[PDB]
């Protein structure tokens, strides 16, 4: 199986910088030749991919609200799923996930890490 | 130098230890051939492990066609390999892509009776 870890989260300013990591072990095979992605959860809202990168980490999609502000990357030789994120707004206050985005589109799983919370105030 | 031409020639033969030996010695796996066609693009279709191996090694999947705009997802779904098309797919493979005449790989898929490909491509939709 893949263990995915979530770490870089936190409080920040409107305006600031965070970048979160998403570190695999286990099935790091399996990892190496899946497309990734990272989702947020906002409170009372669903589930959303943001951001999604194929195996060879040099091809990228991204849901609008974030796109030029947020860059999805990989590190293929240390199992590792970045997401680099400037700009940050109070609308981007969610718990944010990393999983399998197979066709760099949303993944069906009841399988989720704990997630890192990314808290934005104005 | 010709390594990229024997990379692709060695994919689309279906050469499994051929490509293994060739990336492992450094043939860049997203390098072009004289069509401007990737070792992924030629491919024998039918060998989802040189597909596998081709994308461990840092291949793309979703690299079109310079005329027809044919994607490898476009192909393994005319050709009816469902393995194949499950490795692209899980890769990054964008499945909503149309070739130069408006089709998604599902349209050649219903269009050829190949079932097992269009339900898979359904269902991921």
């Amino acid at each position: 199986q893949v263990q995915l870890v979530e770490s870089g989260g936190g409080l920040v300013q409107a305006g600031a910088s965070l970048r979160l990591s998403c570190a695999a072990s286990g099935s790091t095979y399996m990892f190496s030749i899946s497309a990734m992605g990272w989702y947020r959860q906002a409170p009372g809202k669903q589930r959303e991919l943001v951001a999604a990168i194929t195996s060879g980490g040099g091809d990228t999609n991204y849901a609008d609200s974030v796109k030029g502000r947020f860059t999805i990357s990989r590190d293929r030789a240390k199992n590792m799923v970045y997401l680099q994120m400037n700009s940050l707004k109070p609308e981007d206050t969610a718990v944010y996930y990393c999983n399998f985005a197979p066709g760099l589109q949303s993944v069906r799983s009841g399988s989720w890490g704990q997630g890192t919370q990314v808290t934005v105030s104005s | 130098e010709p390594s990229a031409d024997w990379l692709a020639t060695a994919a689309a033969r279906g050469r499994v230890e051929e490509v293994r030996a060739l990336l492992e010695a450094g043939a860049l796996p997203n390098a072009p051939n004289s069509y401007g066609r990737r070792p992924i693009q030629v491919m024998m279709m039918g060998s989802a492990r040189v597909a596998e191996l081709l994308l461990l090694h840092g291949a793309e999947p979703n690299c079109a066609d310079p005329a027809t705009l044919t994607r490898p997802v476009h192909d393994a779904a005319r050709e009816g390999f469902l393995d194949t098309l499950v490795v692209l797919h899980r890769a990054g493979a964008r499945l909503d892509v149309r070739d130069a005449w408006g089709r998604l790989p599902v349209d050649l898929a219903e269009e050829l009776g190949h079932r097992d490909v269009a339900r898979y491509l359904r269902a991921a939709a």
